[PDB]
């Protein structure tokens, strides 16, 4: 790899100073570098691995949404053709999409999953495997679409059963994977009540959890409260 | 694109 | 090059798709195809052009400011010693904008300034000839600093002279060569009363002009006369 | 940056 001669920490220093420079693809390589050296990630670290990624595939997903909605529109009745660039380009932008993906699964695959002992790194790592599922399930349409759909819940049902049992109800890391799974039951599974019903249920642990914790803790797990509630108010 | 999900960007 | 095997007209209007996604190193790299099938550039093509490297350069730009600021920081007297990572990284963006503006002005010199006989073309090119040393300005530090901020003066200059001589003083090319022009002489050129002269007498001829033009005529121009203003309340 | 260029960002 090409960050194969810097330093672990380096890379770390300058993932911290992409950010800053909201260069997140370079943000991105450089955390890819620091997996690549084999040592388990810091909390700090994985969180630094999960913007990076999330800014770049986010950069993607709202691109190929784009695109996907000019596809649809050029194949409606009464659309004058205007020949394969639309899907042409639309599939160069999936097909970069996808290799993030891929490449995401593949850290957490070698080795990040199989390495993360602690309630913690393990529910992080299976959250974004989730995650990076999901995002192939939203541009998936060939015969492994049911596939990439089953990694996709299977990966969040496992970190789910462990964050259930390893954390407290207002754990943002619990909190942050039932939202995402919650959205992944409304957008790709087709199941709304369940997405609804755990939201709901999220919310409400996690209410009655709230005294336990200090101001900043509160802080922290309300924000992604609101999150569930913003998607309960859409949905219902 | 309306649904929350998190990192947010 | 990697687009040599696309239509023109295919890299145009894939040019246009990125432009929508937010894709802008895409629609640059599809321009940069554009150019080189070797015919001149319709006034809407020259536009895309712009916009494309204008928005890649941008970003840099945004980052080496950011990383720059961090980097003067570290070398303040009573901060802490960090190694040579900001320096390496600060370096890294400056090289990759250093490229871009090289290509844009390797594509002006190969071929389009020499083949660009009207004066909405040449003092386009001129202009973007005078903008990419600008920014090449902006992170010059070596011996040859003056000599790229004499590039940016002569092309520059050239293009005030054409547009002087065959441009009405509300013309948004004029108009938007003169704001960028002033702009380098209050930053680049450290010559604040030839940025101010040059804005306010651009001002002053476009407003007396613009009872010549039709309403969309006068919105285009009354809006770069705006940002003639603004600089001009920035700088008295 | 608070000096206004054309194109704009
Ligand atoms: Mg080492
Ligand atoms: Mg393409
Ligand atoms: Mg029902
Ligand atoms: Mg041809
Ligand atoms: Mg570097
Ligand atoms: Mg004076």
């Amino acid at each position: 790899g090409a960050m194969g001669s810097m330093e672990r920490a380096s890379l770390i220093q300058k993932a911290k100073l992409a950010e800053q420079a909201e260069r997140y693809e370079d943000m991105a390589a450089f955390m890819k570098g620091a997996v690549e050296k084999g040592e388990e990630l810091s909390c700090e670290e994985r969180n630094l691995l999960s913007v990076a990624y999330k800014n770049v595939v986010g950069g993607q997903r709202a691109a190929w949404r784009v695109l996907s909605s000019i596809e649809q529109k050029s194949n409606e009745e009464g659309s004058e053709e205007k020949g394969p660039e639309v899907r042409e380009y639309r599939e160069k932008v999936e097909t970069e999409l996808q290799g993030v993906c891929d490449t995401v699964l593949g850290l957490l695959d070698s080795h990040l999953i199989k390495e993360a002992g602690d309630a913690e790194s393990r529910v992080f790592y299976l959250k974004m495997k989730g995650d990076y599922y999901r995002y192939l399930a939203e541009v998936a349409t060939g015969d492994d679409k049911k596939r990439i759909i089953d990694s996709a819940r299977s990966a969040y049902q496992e970190a789910m059963d462990i964050s259930k049992k390893e954390m407290p109800p207002t754990n943002p890391i619990r909190l942050g994977l039932a939202l995402n799974f919650s959205v992944f039951h409304y957008e790709i599974a087709n199941s709304p009540e369940e997405a609804i019903s755990l939201a709901k249920t999220t919310f409400d642990e996690a209410m009655a959890d709230l005294h336990t914790l200090s101001e900043d803790s509160y802080k922290d797990s309300t924000l992604i409260m609101q999150l569930l509630r913003d998607n309960l108010t859409l949905w219902t | 694109r309306l649904t929350s999900t998190l990192p947010a960007l």
